[PDB]
């Protein structure tokens, strides 16, 4: 509920701003899709866009040491919890050999995770998120879904 | 006052849009533009012009008749 | 008062410091240009043209 | 049936073409002013007609904005201008007039 | 949360200028609403800087205006900006009203009716504003128009002498006209606010007269940037006048001080009153003059009750389109006749255009709408 | 009668030269933002 | 010229709204000098000799 | 227009007629008193005191 670490998650629960959201980093050869998906009431699309976009921007300009350690910790946990039993590991062997050419050992993933301070997050986020044109897909009761120009406008901060 | 999300019921309509940074502002400015203005002039000249042409005649005659009224050839 | 004193806030200040510096430059050059403040404008090469 | 009644029909086809809503793909009933009887008739339409109506209005507002018109073949033909609102609107006015006759005695 | 929505002040700004659902398809003819607001602000800002130097007494009324243009630092720029801004305001009022008539926007009963009150108030302002320089046209325009109120039965003479502060347009009349000219634009702005309150209730109409609910776009950034471009065009037209032709739309007699004993050869308004000035001289009766003169503007309040068409807009209405342009051309005829003397061809065609104006609104356009319905089997 | 004559012709040139730079530029700004709507494509997909 | 003049202008000065405002402000100062004088110079050519600035040397002391 | 023509409306008019008459009296005496309209006020006994 209200006590959740993530600002978007906490505001979304408190103000009943959605039924769900999820971040993603879909990977392809030399390209991919990076952002969020959410499902919400017809009247809640605008606030949801605002609160999410503002989060991308907060992180792009003003990410902090503590929250970045949490993100590192969630990832360490995500990576270890995922590689549990023969089916996930065999999948990781097959996929990694096609996409990386080798199997990247868990110690190396940790090494590459441990490297990521706040300065890294806001630089890397800026490279991809800051002042970029999004791909937007909308379905359902979408009268309140922001106009593209306004979404595009939420991709930068006038304050920064 | 009404806001978005409370306006009306719309079903089964897909809108495809492009970012302004991916597309040009003046796509075919003169090539598509010039034919279009001529087309909508043609579509309206029969409704807009015939009152003005009528005023022009009532103006041109009126001004002419005003000048040639004070002067007189016999005493 | 005491609530805003911590490691995160020092980071948050450090993060917004180049930005708050650059807005000061915007404000200054903005004020200098708008008033035609001669004291500062006597130093700049092309704008110098106001020979008494 | 008549030579001069074919002429009233040809003058009507002339006006229809001059009105030019068909150039924007609209049907006649799309173009009606929305009063209380009209609002109710739209409300009373089945799903398929309402959805088509919405799209035709959507299309014409889009054309209006970009100051375009449809290709000639895609114009609503006078002969096939389906008067979908007619029986609904006639029934709403019928109902109103009754209420008004009742409110008189 | 977005503070644009929650904050009591910003809430209004968001609902009025930012997040307001606006039709996708509104013409350049929808621009004049914002342009009128620019013109009202422009008039307040130029008018005030004039009031910082203007004297309200018959002695140096003319001299203060001279002092502004001659001695006051860039005073000439402000003075012609105000005088041309008043005309700019009037070109806009007319496009705006015409747009309202063509597109059926008058069916917004309250919005439109508040606009009729808005037109009368801007007219009353400009009339009083013209007296202020105390030129020949300033005085003689005032005497020729106020004296009409004498024609009202019983109440008549008492009213004129109450508005006059004496027995003619004198010392007192110049002073009170300044007071009323100072207060009116603020009362205009407050009515313009109530005008917009009533508009936001329904939102804007559009060139088709069909509802735009299915295709609404946010006011920002579409109508923000379109109103910026439109204002840049209004500044172009205003600054073309102020900086190349400052004396074009004005009368030369206003450049000589007022003289109650000497009447000028011609007595003509600025272009924006010429159509109505023509209607007045067209009818020989005193009272019939003023009653046709009031009916010249007050008629717009009847226009909604004379709507006969099954459709809102004239977009799909060719019979009504011709009779509309006839009204614009007829008003241009009345404009021409207003600035002409009362001799032979002009008396007849003047009153011919006058009877046409009223026939076109009261009888002709309500008939075309009925026929157009019959043609669609409606 | 018109002492300002020379000055108004001067700023008038500046007015025209500025508007000649600003008019196409504000037009291009409006045209940029509006291209989202001008190139938008509609498709109507009603059920079976 | 290897990345475009516009590409290097976005990277250095248009990314941050701070440097965007700064480039407008610094660009407004330098534009005012080049324009005011440049338009005055054009006004000199269409009114050659007619102006007091051309006459000046006639009445000296 | 034609909708307001019926037996009920004739009753409704008859019901509000004494009221609409009395508001006319309020308006008239109100206007007469507020302007000091001498033409009408010359007839009333105590108010008569304005001897030229
Ligand atoms: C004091 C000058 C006036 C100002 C500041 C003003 C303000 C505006 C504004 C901002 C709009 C919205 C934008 C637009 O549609 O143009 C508008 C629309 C409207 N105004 Fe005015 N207006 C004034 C004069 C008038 C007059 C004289 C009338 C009628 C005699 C009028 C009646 C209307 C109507 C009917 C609309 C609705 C147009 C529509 O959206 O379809 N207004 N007004
Ligand atoms: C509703 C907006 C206004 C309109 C339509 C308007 C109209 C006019 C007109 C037609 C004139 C005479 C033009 C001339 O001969 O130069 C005038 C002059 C004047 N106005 Fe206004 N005005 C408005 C706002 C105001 C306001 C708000 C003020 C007070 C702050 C004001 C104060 C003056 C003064 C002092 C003059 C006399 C100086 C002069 O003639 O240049 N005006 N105005
Ligand atoms: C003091 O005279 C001010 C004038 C003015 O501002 O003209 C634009 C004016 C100058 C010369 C002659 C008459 C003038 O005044 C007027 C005033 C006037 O008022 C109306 C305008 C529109 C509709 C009705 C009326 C009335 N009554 N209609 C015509 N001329």
């Amino acid at each position: 509920g209200a006590h959740l670490s993530s600002p978007l998650a906490s505001i979304a629960a408190t103000n009943k701003l959605c039924q769900s959201f999820q971040t993603f980093n879909i990977c392809y050869a030399d390209t991919g899709l990076l952002g969020a998906h959410f499902v919400c009431d017809h009247m809640s699309i605008d606030d949801m866009m605002f609160v999410l976009q503002g989060q991308w921007m907060r992180l792009c300009t003003s990410a902090t040491e503590s929250e970045v350690l949490r993100g590192k910790n969630l990832l360490r946990n995500a990576l270890v919890s995922h590689l549990d039993g023969t089916t996930p590991v065999c999948e990781d062997i097959g996929r990694s050999l096609l996409t990386y050419g080798r199997r990247i050992p868990l110690a190396e993933w940790e090494s590459r995770i441990a490297e990521v301070d706040a300065r890294v997050v806001r630089e890397v986020c800026s490279k991809y998120f800051y002042d970029q044109c999004p791909a937007v897909a909308g379905f359902g009761p979408i009268e309140q879904l922001p106009d593209y120009n306004r979404i595009r406008s939420g991709m930068f901060w006038l304050r920064f | 006052g009404r806001q978005f999300g409370h306006l009306t019921r719309v079903r089964h309509v897909i809108t495809y849009s492009l970012s302004p940074f991916e597309q040009r502002a003046f796509p075919h400015y003169f090539s598509k533009g010039i034919p279009n203005v001529l087309r909508r002039t043609r579509a309206c000249i029969l409704r807009v012009a015939p009152p003005f042409v009528a005023f022009y005649l009532v103006y041109t005659w009126g001004t002419q008749e005003f000048e040639k009224s004070k002067r007189k050839n016999p005493a | 008062l005491t609530r805003f004193l911590g490691p995160r806030y020092r980071q948050l200040a450090r993060n917004w410091v180049p930005t708050a510096q650059l807005w000061g430059a915007v404000g200054a050059v903005g004020l200098v240009w708008a008033t035609d403040s001669r004291l500062i404008l006597d130093w700049v090469p092309y704008i110098n043209g106001k020979f008494k | 049936v008549s030579a001069s009644s074919r002429w009233l029909e040809g003058i009507r086809k002339w006006y229809y073409n001059a009105a030019g809503f068909n150039k924007l793909g609209l049907m006649r009933d799309d173009t009606i002013h929305e009063n209380d009887d009209v609002k109710e008739a739209i409300r009373r339409l089945p799903e398929n007609l309402y959805d088509d109506r919405v799209f035709r209005i959507k299309r014409a507002l889009d054309l209006s904005m970009r100051q375009q018109i449809l290709p000639k073949e895609q114009w609503t033909k006078y002969e096939e201008d389906k008067s979908y609102l007619e029986p609904y609107l006639k029934e709403v006015i019928r109902e109103r007039k009754e209420r008004e006759e009742w409110a008189k005695k | 949360t977005n503070i644009r929505k929650s904050h009591p002040l910003m809430k209004i700004v968001n609902n009025a200028f930012i997040d307001l659902p606006a039709p996708s398809n509104i013409s350049s003819w929808w621009n004049f609403g914002s342009l009128l607001g620019i013109c009202l602000i422009l008039q307040i800002l130029t008018g005030l800087f004039l009031a910082m130097h203007y004297t309200s007494d018959t002695t140096t009324a003319f001299s203060s205006v001279t002092h502004i243009c001659r001695d006051v630092n860039y005073g000439w720029i402000i003075r012609y900006m105000h005088a041309n801004g008043a005309s700019m305001f009037f070109i806009c009022l007319y496009m705006h009203v015409g747009r309202g008539l063509y597109y059926g926007s008058y069916t917004f009963l309250e919005t439109w009716n508040i606009g009729v009150i808005l037109l009368l108030t801007v007219m009353a302002t400009a009339f009083m504003g013209y007296v202020l320089p105390w030129g020949q046209m300033s005085f003689w325009g005032a005497t020729v128009i106020t004296n009409l109120l004498s024609a009202i039965p019983y109440i008549g003479t008492n009213l004129v002498e109450w508005i006059w502060g004496g027995f003619s347009v004198d010392k007192a009349t110049l002073t009170r006209f300044f007071a009323f000219h100072f207060i009116l634009p603020f009362i205009i702005m407050a009515i313009a606010m109530v005008h917009l309150l009533f508009l936001h209730e329904t939102g804007s109409n559009n060139p088709t007269g069909i509802s735009s609910d299915v295709d609404k776009i946010p006011f920002h950034p579409y109508y923000t940037i379109k109103d910026i471009l439109g204002a840049l065009l209004l500044i172009l037209a205003l600054m073309l006048l102020v900086l190349f032709a400052p004396d074009l739309l004005g009368d030369p007699d206003n450049y000589t001080p007022a003289n109650p004993l000497n009447t000028p050869p011609h007595i003509k308004p600025e272009w924006y009153f010429l159509f109505a000035y023509a209607i007045l001289r067209s009818i020989p009766n005193k009272l019939g003059g003023v009653l046709a003169l009031a009916f010249s503007i007050l008629i717009l309040a009847l226009i909604p009750l004379l709507h006969t068409s099954k459709q809102r807009s004239m977009m799909f209405r060719p019979l009504s389109q011709c009779l509309f342009w006839a009204l614009v051309a007829d008003l241009l005829t009345l404009t021409w006749i207003g600035g002409q003397p009362v001799e032979h061809p002009y008396i007849t065609i003047g009153q011919l255009a006058s009877v046409l104006y009223f026939l076109l609104i009261l009888v002709l356009m309500p008939t075309a709408g009925t026929i157009e319905n019959k043609l669609l089997k409606w | 009668a018109e002492p300002e004559h020379d000055h108004r012709k001067r700023m008038g040139l500046k007015m025209l030269l500025m508007m000649g730079l600003l008019l196409p530029l504000v037009y291009a700004m409006k045209r940029h933002k509006w291209s989202v709507l001008k190139s938008r494509k509609l498709a109507y997909r009603p059920p079976k | 010229v290897a990345p475009t003049l516009t590409a290097r202008l976005y990277s250095l000065l248009f990314r941050r709204t701070s440097t965007f405002a700064l480039t407008i402000v610094v660009g407004a100062l330098f534009f005012e000098r080049a324009f005011d004088q440049g338009a005055d110079a054009i006004y000199e050519h269409i009114n050659e000799g007619k102006l007091w600035k051309h006459i000046k040397h006639k009445y000296e002391n």
